[PDB]
């Protein structure tokens, strides 16, 4: 074990004593109890490096740095020359992790973790098992110490069999210490795992900085700019996943959605492994956006420039200008990781880096020596499937009716989709090995199926934290993907024609595209790397792990009465195309797309405690409609519902006048109110109208013809009259008390009339009982 | 700069907004139709070599929309300090939906002043599900082929910064030549004025093929069959970015036909003072 | 060359309404109005003309010499392109007439008046069918209401239970002029007389067959009352103060306009001819 393998673990286990201390195993502080917990573990796995990590557990309740001549006594009694270290080479890393814990942020035992969105509410202690019941921030309850004891016992069970490297201590602690409170104080929204992650990250950066205890004891490391915030944005994601003609099926779309995340993880892992950093040096990687806390040498900037030029050149050669990566770094100081002097130095440094990132994303593909040059080549033709759109005759017709020539990327991608149900993961190897399905900017990937054993020193394992049947040579890298999709009679991915046949009503395909609202302002308010890590990981766990729970039918105890077009089945007709970061894009049968929108919204309202909201566009298309129009409709609809109130759904494209008073969208507290109002009066369950409207089912069609008069002019008053002229002719006197009399309450404050809003409740019933 | 404008009153749908180079293709076929075979753009080489076309938006009334001075995207937060501390999200209206602006919000959308976005955009990018028919029997075949669709009083325009002799000799006869249905076209000339400050670095107003000089620019990729054989991709700067380190990016000769097609991309300036970069 | 752009401008009265669909509803772009899409006008105007020359291919056969290697039929029995029956072009289910080369389609009388494509052919359609857009009587009629569309309900009546079922249609109101226009390129001046006679023949196949959707039971019965035959020879574009042909307008019935006043209208355009 070298100094970095020691330091990245010592930054990872420096606060391991806090789950032991609140579980009652020894006495003292959280420092001596953690080292006493560790000191029997070195006699368990045989490796005497756990006894060395007890020294990194031996920091806090300080004044031991006045006892430093006794600290060399406690170091020499363990003989650190048994692994190729000296005394000062351990003592320097000890002071590095001490300094790094002060760079993670600026009582009663059983105090829980407070949620990062609404700081009042709190979680019970749970486990990151996405096939279980998942946490929602509830009222402030004392965490029972026996659950901490069970956590400590399961940690003893899962720390012996785990290897003593960072790649196994990261997901083992992430499975248990995610929702545990780091510091038991009010308003502490900082996870224990994220504090450990940022501590190990800043510790490994300061170790690779060159700062020793001569620099730490002086307090100079906070002022010397010894860090690097490296952010990277994937610009052009929407023009990469979705610019797909009608020949592209749902398998190929989901394959491109996996492929984009594979390219992103390849760049992140290359920056990790070419700097010397573990997976703890990534604050977040989600939605094509990633942030890395790294060291600051004159040569690390050169390594990053080599990586940036390499990845940008591979993207420009492969996918011409439809997927750009902006990788910009800002040299920050240790002073810029906290709240000093009242101002938010971390948010100001992140805003400076984001301004540099926007300057970069303007100058898109700024480093290509022959970008703007003439003399283009010969014999070029675009494939119909991709819009990769500049190969030569290299493109090869296969995996379909073999008369349409097809790019090799989408040759590999339908093959990826054919393994996509049975896929267990990928393996990041070199680009010229056996079984290499897709490439990357640096590395090819081997699809780890249900029986194989690939190795490329890194294994990207999907949606789990237990490595299991993968060898002890490679770096186990987990990654999360919202994966849910309706299997066909075979087991493979259903297409659009396979999905929209299960539409309770008209044969139309439902497409949903969302966003979390005002989230960029939400991450200019967290003033620590710990707070940013927790506030990004808890957000990303919703749109990558919780979605498969809400689609499968869980979380019913808080979702409740959404608009229910039908019974929510066992296996829905719902296929998640791309959910990650903040947004989520889900296609399927429209009768379940509709219910999924309100289920996602109300579970997310529960999940953030109401301090955040999500916008959702919806769309219904023919099953033969091209996917690029199917995304350019819902992107415009999400932008229109984004502009006109920022927290609103776009249920169905309605006609409106042009005065700026009629908004196309719907507040959720408006639409769920309306579906609680007008739907159970006129609509029964499961595709059949109400017994009063039975055999008079052309009545609701006449209301849209009435409403068109209000659409053509708002000032006239014919609509509320002809509504009663319709409803009197059929005896239904009571089904629309709002539509018959013009309400002065809306014309007081210049709000639209109550017949404007009801048609979005009408048409979704009218699509439900159409034949 | 007193550059004149040409307002094209439509009578119905267009296929697309003509992208500032497809007009110079269409001008080429127009002067290929009239004036014989050698008064075509070979003869108009040195005449567009000092005068530019540089298309832009519809108007929706008479408010001649103009795309974006793209040099407000870096320091947008340096512009909008006068607003309250909920100004972020208006920046997202002026970054993500930043498409087209009024002239009064364009003489001060550059020059570092707090512009305001418009919303009366004359777009109906509709999804017209056209033809399904066999000469004898049924045909199912819903092939979409969507098009653009306008407002009641709107219409495209574009600009002309050149001598009016060259305008009335080639382009102004051609702009009434242009008038399947989507070629609906009525031409009405005009003049226009833009305040346009000092010319260190400023907007191109066209689609642009630059001479290797990148400053803060959306990239584009423009195909085009152009009499049969498919033209290459020909990477372009989009509508309205800032390359003013002495531009003059020449038109590019192509291959495939008897006489060469050569693609536009040469730009004309404006006035911007950009913050930094 | 180009000596072209004949403007036939007119008004089409739907005597029993139209159903150019997209409940089935008419095409309604941006203001709520309906309109005939120029695609549908050109399409029906070629189906009628193509079936006319399908009947009449074996006897013309010297005029339009490229229409001789066909021997009428559809190539749906022998499922292949380029089969000499009349028409191949298998799109997704349909079989339309397109000559598969430019050299042939300089002479096929249907194909050289609505164009040809496929592989290495690229014939331009020589015609521009502008979408007709509800002339200013019925626009101002629409502003005070007047219900420009009309929901019309049919049924599938059975005979063993005599049950029925609503199949609504929502057609355009019977009687509405639409401001109909036709623009035509007049390349190859020797072709032109027979060409615009053929376009008028195809338009005269209308007023006696269905435009617009579910015809043959109503829903068609249109009438072209076209006013102004114009011309734009080569001086309307380089200039345009004066000097263009304007023909007689008022009560030109298309079944009488076709030749009984056409050569009295042709000979003025023979006066320019260049
Ligand atoms: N899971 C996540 N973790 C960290 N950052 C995220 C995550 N999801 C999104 N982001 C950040 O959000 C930024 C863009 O998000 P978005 O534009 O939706 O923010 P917003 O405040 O909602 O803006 P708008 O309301 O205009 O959409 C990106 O820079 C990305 O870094």
């Amino acid at each position: 074990m070298e100094i970095d393998e020691l330091t990245a673990l010592g930054g990872l286990l420096h606060d391991i004593g806090k789950p032991v201390q609140r579980a009652g195993l020894y006495s003292g502080d959280h420092s001596t109890q953690g080292a006493r917990f560790l000191r029997d573990l070195a006699e368990n796995t045989g490796r005497a490096e756990y006894e060395l990590l007890s020294l990194f557990s031996e920091f806090h309740h300080k004044g031991h740095m006045k006892n430093d001549e006794l600290m060399i006594r406690r170091i020499k009694e363990l003989s650190p020359e048994r692994f190729g270290l000296t005394m000062e080479d351990v003592l320097n890393a000890l002071w590095i992790v001490y300094e790094a814990d002060n760079l993670a942020s600026g009582p009663q035992a059983s105090r829980p973790l407070y949620s990062v969105f609404n700081p009042g509410k709190a979680y019970p202690w749970a486990e990151l098992d996405f096939e279980k019941e998942l946490p929602v921030p509830g009222d402030v309850f004392s965490i029972r110490s026996q659950d901490y004891r069970e956590l400590v016992k399961r940690l003893w069970e899962e720390l012996s069999k785990a290897k003593l490297r960072s790649d196994r201590l990261l997901p083992v602690l992430e499975k248990y210490l995610t929702f545990v409170s780091s510091v038991t104080s009010e308003g502490n929204i900082i996870s224990l795992y994220d504090h450990m992650r940022m501590t190990s990250a800043i510790a490994l950066a300061m170790l690779r900085a060159g700062c020793t205890a001569e620099d730490v004891r002086s307090g100079r490391c906070r002022k010397e700019k010894r860090f690097l915030l490296i952010e990277g944005d994937f610009s052009g994601i929407q023009d990469f996943i979705y610019r797909v003609s009608g020949k592209g099926t749902l398998k190929y779309l989901r394959a491109r959605s996996a492929y984009l995340e594979l390219i992103g993880w390849d760049v992140v892992l290359e920056i990790l492994s070419r700097l010397g950093l573990t997976r703890a040096n990534v604050v977040f990687n989600a939605g094509g956006h990633f942030m890395i806390i790294a060291q600051n040498t004159p040569d690390a900037v050169k390594e990053l420039e080599e990586i940036r030029a390499k990845a940008v050149e591979w993207l420009y050669r492969e996918f011409e200008s439809d997927l750009y990566l902006a990788i910009e770094w800002e040299p920050v100081s240790g002073r810029e990781f906290g709240r000093e002097g009242g101002k938010n130095l971390f948010a100001e440094a992140r805003k400076r880096l984001k301004h540099k990132l926007t300057v970069r994303k303007l100058k898109r593909f700024g480093e290509i020596k022959g970008l703007f040059e003439h003399g283009h080549t010969e014999r070029l033709a675009e494939c119909p499937v991709c819009g990769r759109e500049l190969p030569e005759g290299k493109l090869e017709p296969s995996a379909s009716d073999p008369e349409t020539k097809v790019c090799p990327t989408c040759n590999r991608l339908v093959s990826l989709g054919g393994n996509l149900p049975k896929l267990l993961g990928f393996g990041r190897t070199a680009k010229n090995d056996a079984g290499v399905l897709v490439e990357g900017p640096f590395s090819g990937f081997v699809p780890y199926l249900q029986g194989g054993r690939p190795v490329g020193e890194q294994i990207l394992v999907k949606n789990t934290l237990n490595p299991g049947e993968i060898p002890e040579s490679a770096q186990f890298v987990p990654y999360f993907v919202a994966d849910y999709f309706k299997k066909d009679p075979k087991g493979g991915v259903a297409t659009f024609e396979e999905l929209s046949m299960a539409s309770t009503g008209t044969r139309r395909l439902g497409v949903m595209k969302g966003d979390v609202d005002r989230l960029g302002e939400f991450f200019s308010s967290m003033d620590s790397p710990s707070k940013l890590a927790t506030a990004s990981r808890f957000m990303d766990y919703f749109f990558k792990g919780y979605i498969g729970a809400i689609i499968e039918g869980k979380f019913g105890y808080i979702i409740g009465d959404v608009p229910s077009l039908r019974d929510w089945p066992e296996e829905p007709d719902i296929v998640v195309v791309y959910a990650g970061g903040d947004d989520f894009f889900i296609v399927g049968a429209w009768d379940q797309i509709f219910e999924l929108a309100f289920r996602v919204r109300r579970a997310f309202n529960a999940y953030t405690g109401g301090k955040l909201t999500l916008s959702v566009g919806l769309g219904y298309f023919d099953e033969r409609t091209p996917i690029y129009r199917m995304a350019d409709v819902v992107s415009e609809r999400l932008d229109t519902a984004k502009d006109e109130g920022r927290n609103r759904v776009f249920v169905v494209g309605r006609s409106r006048p042009l005065d700026g008073k009629h908004k196309l969208s719907y507040e959720w507290n408006h639409y769920e109110e309306l579906w609680r109002t007008y739907a159970p009066r006129i609509y029964a369950g499961n595709g059949r109208l109400k017994g009063k409207l039975e055999s008079k089912k052309g009545l609701l069609w006449k209301l849209l013809e009435i409403r068109e008069l209000y659409v053509r002019d708002p000032n006239d008053v014919r609509w509320a009259y002809l509504t009663a002229y319709l409803l009197g002719r059929h005896g239904l006197s009571d089904l629309f008390p709002e539509l018959v009399g013009i309400d002065t309450k809306a014309v007081e404050r210049k709000e639209p009339q109550p017949v404007y809003w009801v048609d979005g409740v009408l048409k979704i019933v009218l699509m439900a009982v159409r034949r | 700069p007193k550059f004149i404008a040409v307002k094209l009153i439509p009578k119905g749908p267009f296929r697309d907004i003509p992208r500032a180079d497809t007009l110079f293709g269409a001008i080429g076929n127009a002067i290929s139709a009239i004036h014989g075979q050698s008064a075509v753009e070979e003869l108009v080489d040195a005449f567009v070599g000092g005068a530019r076309i540089s298309s832009a938006f519809p108007y929706s009334g008479d408010t001649y929309y103009l795309p974006k001075p793209l040099s407000v995207e870096p320091a947008l937060e340096g512009i909008l300090t006068g607003l309250d501390e909920e100004e972020r999200y208006t920046t997202a209206k002026r970054l993500r939906k930043a498409k087209y602006l009024d002239l009064k919000n364009f003489e001060l959308a550059l020059r570092l002043r707090p512009f305001t976005i418009p919303e009366e955009i004359p777009y109906a990018r509709v999804d017209v599900p056209r033809v399904v028919l066999d000469r004898v029997t049924q045909d199912s075949s819903i092939y979409f082929w969507e098009e653009i669709r306008f407002r009641e009083k709107s219409g495209v325009y574009f600009l002309y910064s050149g001598p009016r002799e060259v305008f009335d000799g080639y382009i102004a006869p051609a702009m009434r030549f242009l008038g399947w249905g989507a070629g609906l076209f009525e031409v009405e000339f005009h003049e226009m004025k833009i305040d346009a400050p000092g010319s260190e670095y400023s907007v191109t107003l066209s689609n642009a093929l630059p001479t290797k000089t990148p400053v803060l620019w959306r990239l584009l990729r423009k195909g085009g069959w152009s009499f049969g054989r498919r033209k290459p991709r020909m990477t372009f700067i989009a509508e309205g970015s800032i390359v003013k380190n002495d531009p003059g990016g020449m038109e590019r000769l192509e291959l495939g036909l008897s006489h060469e097609v050569y693609v536009y991309g040469l730009t004309f300036p404006l006035g911007v003072e950009l913050p930094e970069g | 060359r180009f000596y072209g752009k004949i403007v036939i401008k007119g008004k089409i009265k739907a005597v029993t309404g139209l159903h150019i669909g997209s409940n089935p509803v008419i095409k309604d772009p941006h203001t709520g109005l309906p309109y005939i899409p120029g695609s549908s006008l050109k399409g029906r105007l070629r189906s009628l003309f193509e079936i006319l020359v399908n009947s009449r291919l074996g006897e013309w056969r010297e005029k339009y010499p490229s229409l001789a290697n066909y021997s009428p039929g559809s190539c749906r029995p022998d499922n292949q392109e380029n089969c000499g029956k009349f028409f191949n072009r298998k799109i997704n289910r349909g079989w339309i007439h397109v000559c598969p080369d430019y050299e042939t389609a300089l002479a096929c009388p249907v194909c050289r008046l609505f164009g040809a494509s496929g592989k290495e052919s690229n014939f331009p359609s020589r015609i521009i069918v502008r979408d007709a857009f509800l002339t200013k009587e019925w626009e101002e009629k629409w502003r005070a209401g007047e219900a420009i569309t009309e929901a019309k309900i049919e049924v599938g009546i059975d005979r063993v239970t005599s049950q029925a079922n609503p199949r609504t249609n929502e057609r355009v109101v019977a009687g509405a002029e639409f401001e109909f226009e036709i623009i035509y390129n007049v390349e190859n001046t020797t072709h032109w007389r027979d060409d615009i006679k053929n376009l008028l023949t195809a338009m005269a196949l209308l007023e006696d067959s269905y435009l617009g959707g579910s015809g043959s039971r109503g829903y068609g019965k249109v009438k072209f009352i076209f006013d102004s035959f114009e011309f734009r020879p080569l001086d309307y574009y380089r200039t345009g103060k004066d000097e263009d042909i304007v023909s007689i307008d008022a009560r030109e019935k298309s079944v009488s306009d076709i030749l009984s006043g056409f050569d009295s209208l042709f000979s003025e355009v023979e006066g320019k001819l260049e």
